[PDB]
């Protein structure tokens, strides 16, 4: 349970590093390396911000096994997402006509 | 048995994080097989996306608003701000589906290529999840209106808490992978 | 009005199958008429179709597991005869397009309908008993996910007199189970079973998952659950980690084949590598939890029936741990051979041979604990040893798979069907039966007839050695898997002893039959009075047999592990509670069975192309689902009375035992 | 169970040798540990039964550390010595790895159709069905692709098999340390012609016999010069007879991959 603040806070966050994103990709701002960048580190942010602010993630509620499932999937995401991308990066790399 | 419940939705949205993986994972391996038809930076219209985004964020703070007038027991103010989420969501769902009626018009739908279908596939599943939550919140809204803030009614408005805040951080990472890496 | 669906859908031409269809509906109706003479719809349709109660549930799990078991083993019947004819120099009576149905359907059913609830079942009917819970965290849930079930089951049979099933293996590789390669509606019904069922399979392990984090009694702590417990809650977090997967894989397959979409397309941008690489990233997971259920349920066994306490409680706690996070680091090792280069191929097999110590650690774990104890050769004991030769030999030779090496030239060979059957039999059906035998008279009130258990269990043994060994063989002498026509004769003497073989395990079956048959003939003289019939050690014997509906008229208070026989051990068994309070109960609900209908009819529907009827069906199901969420009267309060007379009599049957 | 003189016991290719070595290599890794579990079950199952009042009977021990640090450490010993080995040869056994050799490699470009393998020499400008040639002790390139399903090239008695993929390129080096006729299948399910997609790989004795049969080959009536030659080929058929073509178009290959690749 948050509280009118928290939330303000939250929607404050959000509303800047959805902007700044969108504006650097749109005006190019920096170097295509810069950009990406800043957009991957603004968006993880932003997805704590939502997790803090509005679904008020925490280590104690459901003694802890609502953070500890949280965190067991984020693994477990990383886990298939980036797996997936390295074995058909070298699979496709495999399949050329080299 | 209302703690329980709410864990339980929050272990069932696990299980829908790692579903909208695989999406990600399929979009990321089929981003470039655009088999000569439209790439993302040829479709992807950025402003409509922002507005799309601060739709999503708008309805993610007025269920936030609908949460805290639960809180104060505030009957009339729960039902109103869920209200404006309900118009906010069905905002972003207009556009989503004009955006998906314009492709497809053009000759540009999940069929054209690979990279359509899993743009089509990862972009939609989000927005089937936000139909899903607007017919959800509508069923909460009569039942609210009709027996009020019930025990049950403020497990149900924690449980589509959960589940709408969730799909705007699901959105929040679709814009970002999507939308913003393919106009860069 | 009707789609793609006709008459030329019904298979008239073929006799064997035109024969299976008519025993099958004669034996519908002769069920439909038994029930009727008897007049017990209405109790079956009040005590168990809509029963929210988890050992009712997991009863009926089980139930459909052992049926669905007779045709699995049927399919494998005829393949073993197809085989050995047609390395003979002979046609044969199956062709390809039949033969290809029954390994791809063999494979789904014996995977999704038999092993699946079969070890869903077992920890429906046990988890919430050890734990000292009344009923799962969502018993409504719990019966929907029943119900699903039921649908994937009914589709995968319906296949079978109208249409035909998918004949592209078991998980259907595209392009081949692609829409330009497989135009026929045998894919369909293959991809709208799995999915109907992922659902249920998908909440039940939600369920199970909040259910022993939630619902455990109190002073139960984590390192105090019975190992089965822990293994059930590993086994159900794979299942909600990994069943998306396959929800998103089956239908991103539905896309391309109803949409034309591209994903797994040879053209387009398409790439059905990706759909390998996911269908495995669930696949795996899948044969974990399979196998970790019954895991818990030989050290349970094991424990029993040594009288001694199970070895390095911690050590197995943490090694079945181990092995539910690495069964999502090793998927990559099922397609070994499709050429991702000696990195990721060598990565991936030290994957999978790593996670293979964990698993020894538990098998050298049970044989502590029977290292200095005492052995009663009941035939769950039987099933246990058994078991721990069986499953070490079929991990070995998946270890050996698991090097990259020589996967290059076993993939897809016989030795690799004798590895998986290897492990499947040797571990989830002789811990299945095991489990059955053990927890029967939980269930029902009286033991099994231990002469036909230990038959059934020596067959089963012996049958599956004789039927798989001259696989390995066959593997050896380069045989490839799914042939069924004009098979090379220096193969015939190895198919004939697989045969017979399977012969034998047909005689286990038998023998399973014959034992179910006997004991419920003789319940009168077995019974179970006490409630404890094997000396056991958790919470589950502390109950009558069966258990009271609400299992616990008092929760238990639990102070260490093997609660239960400490409490023996420190007398405070079967004491008469001061008093007794109203329990909480869930009402029985007919709305799982009706959405379970209306998926049945959507499915149905999917398959055929009958967009009008699947509308109907999906706006059943959500309807039906609304109009449940406006239920208040969803549950009631046992009176003390009620609760007063179950225990009396309980205790009556304790002190007349002694 | 296993067999003396089966294809992957007895192998005729360095490859398929190499493979024998290290399955033989784990099999004894394994068995270390294996054959204990084993017995254990079997003399604990014996000795420690309920009716020997003998044995002891210990029903309260449950913990000891030097047994868990034993159970613990044996299966990481065998499993690191394990994963070495794994990691040596998965590198050394790369299918796509040109094999360390004097002669120079001969190029055999192998297409699966439904249901039955075609095969182009591009350098001897033949192609065949369901049959190949090609000198003993010779390493060979095999550039591997698919035109409807997956398949699995493999030729048992040699070595490593590979998938071959609609679209994509599977590399594979094979080499006969002996000249024979060796049984080649397709190892992946593709369909209802499936039982039928067997072809002969010949390791001849020397080059002038791989010449004789390119020289036959080359005297076939039939050509591969076109698409449209590829395509009545390609036609679905089942348990296709051996046949030669003459004048195969060059790069053929690259055209059949490219069909996929617009
Ligand atoms: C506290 C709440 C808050 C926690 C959350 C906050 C912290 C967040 C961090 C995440 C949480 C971490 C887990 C903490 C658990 C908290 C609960 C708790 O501790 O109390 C319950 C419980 C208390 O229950 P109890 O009722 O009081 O009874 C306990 C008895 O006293 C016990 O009596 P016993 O006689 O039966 O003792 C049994 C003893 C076994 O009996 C023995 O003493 C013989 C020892 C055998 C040695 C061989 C080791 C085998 C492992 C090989 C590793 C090779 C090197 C790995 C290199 C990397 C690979 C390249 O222990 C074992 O079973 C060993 C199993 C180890 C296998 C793990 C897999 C190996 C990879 C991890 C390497 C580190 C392992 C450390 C080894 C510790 C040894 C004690 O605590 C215990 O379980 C006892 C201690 C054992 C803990 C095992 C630790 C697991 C290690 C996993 C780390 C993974 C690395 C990080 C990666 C994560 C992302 C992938
Ligand atoms: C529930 C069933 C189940 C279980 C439990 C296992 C367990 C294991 N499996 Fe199996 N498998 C199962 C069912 C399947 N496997 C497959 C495919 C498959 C493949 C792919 C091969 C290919 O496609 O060519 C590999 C490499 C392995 C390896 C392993 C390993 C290393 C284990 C390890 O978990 C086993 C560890 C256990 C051991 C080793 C025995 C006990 C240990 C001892 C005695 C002491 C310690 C010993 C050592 C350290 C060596 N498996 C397929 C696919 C079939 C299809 O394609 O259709 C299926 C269905
Ligand atoms: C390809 O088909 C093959 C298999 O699958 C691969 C097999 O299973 C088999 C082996 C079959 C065995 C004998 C296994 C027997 C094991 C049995 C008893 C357990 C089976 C479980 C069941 C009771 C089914 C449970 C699910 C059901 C209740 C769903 C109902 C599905 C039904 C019966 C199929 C629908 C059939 C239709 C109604 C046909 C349409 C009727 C027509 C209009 C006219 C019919 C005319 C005739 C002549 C009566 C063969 C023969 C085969 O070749
Ligand atoms: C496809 C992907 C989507 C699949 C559906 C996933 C949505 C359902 C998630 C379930 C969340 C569980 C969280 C636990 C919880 O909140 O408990 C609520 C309740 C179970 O609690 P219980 O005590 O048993 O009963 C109370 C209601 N009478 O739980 C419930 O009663 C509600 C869940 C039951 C309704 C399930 C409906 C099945 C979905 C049908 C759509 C199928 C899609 C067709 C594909 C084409
Ligand atoms: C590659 C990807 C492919 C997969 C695609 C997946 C697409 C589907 C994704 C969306 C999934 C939707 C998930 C819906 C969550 C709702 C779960 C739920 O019921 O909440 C539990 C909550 C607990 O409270 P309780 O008192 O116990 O009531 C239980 C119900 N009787 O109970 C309640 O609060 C009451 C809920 C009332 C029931 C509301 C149901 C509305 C949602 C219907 C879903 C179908 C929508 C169709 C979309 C349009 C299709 C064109
Ligand atoms: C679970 C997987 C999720 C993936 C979703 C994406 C796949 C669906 C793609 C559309 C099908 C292909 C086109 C066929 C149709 C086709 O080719 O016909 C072309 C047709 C245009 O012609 P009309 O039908 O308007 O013409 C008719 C007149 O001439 C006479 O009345 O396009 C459409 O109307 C479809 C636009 C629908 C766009 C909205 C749906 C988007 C998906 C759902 C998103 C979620 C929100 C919905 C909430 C309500
Ligand atoms: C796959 C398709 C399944 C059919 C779905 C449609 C269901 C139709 C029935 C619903 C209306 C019932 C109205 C109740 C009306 C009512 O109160 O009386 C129902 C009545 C219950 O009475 P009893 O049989 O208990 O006898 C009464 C005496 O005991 C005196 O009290 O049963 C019947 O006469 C038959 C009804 C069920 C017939 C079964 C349907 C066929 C099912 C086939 C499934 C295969 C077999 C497997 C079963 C495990
Ligand atoms: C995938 C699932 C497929 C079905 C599996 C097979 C089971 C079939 C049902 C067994 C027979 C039940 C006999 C009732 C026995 C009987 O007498 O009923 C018992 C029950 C109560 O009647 P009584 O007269 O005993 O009144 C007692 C009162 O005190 C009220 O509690 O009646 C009902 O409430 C209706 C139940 C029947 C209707 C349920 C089935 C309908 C849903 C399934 C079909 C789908 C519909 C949608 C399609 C568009
Ligand atoms: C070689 C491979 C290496 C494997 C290492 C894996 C390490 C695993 C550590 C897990 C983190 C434990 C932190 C819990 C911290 C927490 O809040 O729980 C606290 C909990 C304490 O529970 P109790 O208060 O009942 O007391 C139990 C004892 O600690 C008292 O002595 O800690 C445990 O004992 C848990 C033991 C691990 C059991 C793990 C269960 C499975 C984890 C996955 C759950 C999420 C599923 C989501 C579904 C998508
Ligand atoms: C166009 C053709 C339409 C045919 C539809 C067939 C409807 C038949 C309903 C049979 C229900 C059997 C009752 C068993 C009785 C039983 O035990 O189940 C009762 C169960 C839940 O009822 P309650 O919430 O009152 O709980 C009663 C007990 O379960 C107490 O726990 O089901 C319902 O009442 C849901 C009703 C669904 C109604 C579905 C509406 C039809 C959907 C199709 C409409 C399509 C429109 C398209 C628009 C795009
Ligand atoms: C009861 C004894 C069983 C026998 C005799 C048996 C026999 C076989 C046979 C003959 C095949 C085809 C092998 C080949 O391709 O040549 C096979 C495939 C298979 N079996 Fe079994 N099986 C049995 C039990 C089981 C069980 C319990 C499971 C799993 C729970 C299972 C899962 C499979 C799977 C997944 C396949 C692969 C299907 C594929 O081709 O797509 N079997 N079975
Ligand atoms: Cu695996
Ligand atoms: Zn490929």
């Amino acid at each position: 349970h948050g509280s009118v603040k928290t939330y303000m806070t939250g929607f404050i966050l959000s509303i800047i590093l959805t902007v700044i994103p969108f504006w650097m990709v749109m005006t190019g701002a920096a170097s295509p390396a810069v950009i990406l960048g800043t957009i991957l580190a603004m968006a993880v942010v932003q997805v704590l911000v939502h997790l803090v602010c509005f679904l008020h993630m925490n280590t104690k509620s459901d003694e802890g096994w609502n953070m500890t499932a949280f965190v067991f999937t984020v693994l477990i995401i990383a886990i298939l997402v980036v797996g997936s991308i390295w074995i058909m990066w070298n699979l496709n790399y495999n399949m050329m006509m080299h | 048995a209302g703690g329980t419940k709410i864990f339980g939705f929050w272990i069932y949205l696990m299980s829908d994080c790692i579903l909208f993986s695989i999406l990600f994972a399929t979009y990321a391996v089929l981003v470039n097989g655009t088999a000569g038809g439209p790439t993302g930076k040829d479709i992807f219209e950025l402003p409509f996306v922002l507005v799309e985004t601060f739709l999503l964020l708008f309805s993610s703070i007025t269920y936030g608003m609908a949460a805290i007038a639960m809180y104060k027991n505030n009957k009339s103010q729960v039902i109103s701000w869920l209200a404006l989420t309900w118009l906010f969501g069905a905002g972003f769902i207009g556009m989503e589906i004009y955006e998906f009626h314009h492709l497809i018009v053009n000759g540009m739908g999940p069929d054209r290529s690979g990279f359509l279908s899993a743009f089509f596939a990862l972009v939609g599943t989000h927005g089937l999840h936000v139909t899903s939550g607007l017919i959800w919140m509508a069923v909460l809204m009569v039942q609210i209106a009709r027996r009020g803030l019930t025990s049950t009614n403020r497990t149900r408005i924690m449980c589509l808490s959960l589940f709408w805040h969730f799909l705007d951080v699901v959105w929040i990472c679709v814009f970002t992978v999507v939308y913003l890496m393919g106009a860069m | 009005m009707f789609g793609k669906l006709s008459l030329d859908a019904v298979p008239f031409h073929e006799p064997i199958v035109m024969v299976t269809i008519a025993g099958i509906i004669l034996g519908g109706l002769a069920l439909v008429g038994l029930i009727t003479y008897f007049g017990k719809w209405t109790y079956l349709w009040k005590e168990w179709l809509t029963s929210v109660d988890h050992k009712r549930l997991g009863i009926m799990y089980i139930i459909v597991a052992i049926v669905m078991l007779l045709r699995g083993f049927a399919d494998a019947i005829m393949m073993r005869s197809q085989q050995a004819l047609a390395s003979a120099g002979e046609a044969g009576f199956l062709p390809p397009h039949h033969y290809d149905q029954i390994f791809t359907a063999h494979g789904v059913i014996m995977i999704f309908f038999v092993a699946m609830p079969f070890v869903i079942g077992l920890m429906n009917l046990v988890v919430p008993l050890q734990i000292g819970a009344r009923d799962v965290a969502f018993p409504f849930l719990n019966n929907l996910s029943f119900w699903f079930t039921v649908v994937g089951v009914i589709l995968v049979n319906v296949s079978l007199g109208v249409g035909e099933f998918a004949q592209t293996g078991w998980l259907a590789y595209p392009p081949l189970s692609g829409i330009e390669y497989s135009p026929g509606v045998g894919v369909d019904y293959w991809i709208w079973s799995l999915q109907l069922s992922g659902i249920g399979t998908t909440l039940t392990g939600i369920n199970f998952f909040v259910t022993i984090l939630k619902m455990r009694a109190p002073g139960m702590t984590m390192f105090k659950m019975p190992v089965f417990t822990w293994a059930s809650l590993c086994a159900n977090v794979l299942i909600i980690a990994s069943f998306p997967i396959l929800t998103v894989t089956v239908a991103l397959l539905t896309l391309d084949r109803y949409l034309g979409t591209h994903f797994f397309t040879n053209d387009m941008g398409g790439n059905m590598m990706m759909y390998i690489n996911l269908i495995w990233a669930w696949g795996h997971p899948e044969v974990y939890i399979l196998i970790l259920p019954v895991f818990g349920v030989f050290s349970e066994i094991a424990a029993t029936f040594s009288r001694k306490r199970l070895f390095g409680y911690t050590s197995l706690v943490w090694a079945t741990v181990c092995i539910t996070v690495l069964s999502f680091i090793v998927w990559l090792h099922h397609f070994f051979t499709m050429g991702a280069g000696a990195n990721v191929n060598a990565f991936f097999g030290i994957t999978t041979m790593i996670i293979a110590i964990p698993t020894g650690v538990k098998i050298f774990n049970w044989l502590f604990t029977m290292y200095q104890g005492r052995i009663v050769f009941h035939s769950a004991m039987l099933w246990t040893i058994g078991f721990i030769v069986t499953f070490s030999v079929g991990g070995m030779t998946g270890v050996l798979l698991a090097v990259p090496g020589a996967d290059f030239v076993l993939h897809n060979s016989l030795f690799l069907i004798a590895h998986f059957h290897n492990v499947i039999i040797g571990g989830v059906v002789f811990g299945c039966f095991a489990g059955m035998t053990y927890w029967w008279p939980k269930a029902f009130g009286f033991k099994l007839n231990e002469t036909w258990g230990k038959r059934a269990f020596w067959f089963w043994i012996i049958g599956f050695f004789v039927a798989f060994m001259p696989l390995y063989a066959l593997g050896f002498m380069g045989m490839t898997r799914r042939l069924s026509q004009q098979i090379d004769p220096q193969f015939h003497t190895m198919l004939m002893i697989a045969a017979s073989g399977a012969v034998l395990i047909a005689l286990g079956i038998l023998c399973l039959v014959i034992q179910m048959y006997v004991s419920i003939r003789d319940r009168d003289q077995n019974r179970d009075l006490t409630g404890d019939p094997w000396g056991g050690r958790t919470l589950e014997w502390a109950t009558s047999s069966p258990p009271p509906f609400y299992n616990f008229a008092v929760v238990p208070h639990v102070h260490e592990r093997d609660a239960f026989w400490e409490m023996k051990e420190k007398g405070e068994a079967y004491k008469k509670p001061d008093h007794y309070e109203e329990i909480h109960m869930p009402k029985n609900s007919g709305a799982g069975i009706v959405i379970a209908a209306f998926s049945t009819i959507f499915g149905f529907a999917m398959i055929w192309h009958i967009w009008w009827l699947a509308i109907v069906g999906f706006a059943g199901m959500i309807i039906t689902w609304i109009v449940k969420s406006f239920d208040e009267d969803v549950d009631y309060y046992v009176p003390v009375a009620e609760i007063e007379k179950l225990e009396n009599q309980h205790f009556d049957e304790i002190t007349k035992a002694g | 169970l296993s067999g003396c003189n089966s294809a992957l016991l007895d192998p005729k290719g360095q490859i398929g040798l190499e493979q024998r070595s290290l399955i033989l290599t784990a099999f004894g890794l394994m068995l270390i540990v294996v054959i204990p579990a084993i017995l254990m079950a079997v003399g604990f199952a014996w000795k420690y039964r309920a009716s020997n009042k003998d044995a002891k009977y210990s029903p309260n021990w449950s913990h000891s550390n030097k047994v868990e640090a034993v159970v613990w450490t044996v299966p990481i010993l065998i499993i690191i010595f394990l994963a070495v080995l794994t990691w040596k040869t998965t590198h050394a056994l790369e299918p796509s790895k040109p094999l360390a050799h004097d002669e120079k490699p001969i190029t055999i470009e192998v297409v699966s159709m439904d249901w039955k393998w075609f095969f182009i020499y591009p350098e001897q400008g033949i192609a065949t069905v369901n049959e190949i040639a090609f000198p003993a002790n010779t390493p060979v390139y095999f550039k591997v692709t698919s035109n409807s399903v997956m398949n699995s090239f493999f030729i048992p008695r040699l070595g490593s098999q590979i998938y071959a993929m609609a679209g994509m390129q599977t590399r594979l080096h094979l080499i006969a340390n002996e000249p024979g006729t060796y049984d080649g299948i397709s190892a992946s399910y593709s369909g209802p012609g499936f039982s039928g997609m067997k072809f002969k790989a010949i390791a001849t004795p020397d080059r002038a016999a791989f010449d004789q049969w390119v020289a036959k080959a080359k005297q076939s009536p039939n050509t591969m010069s076109d698409m449209a030659a590829f395509e009545k080929l390609a036609a679905p058929s089942e348990y296709n007879q051996v046949e030669y073509f003459s004048n195969v178009k060059p790069d053929l290959f690259a055209d059949v991959i490219n069909k996929f690749m617009a």
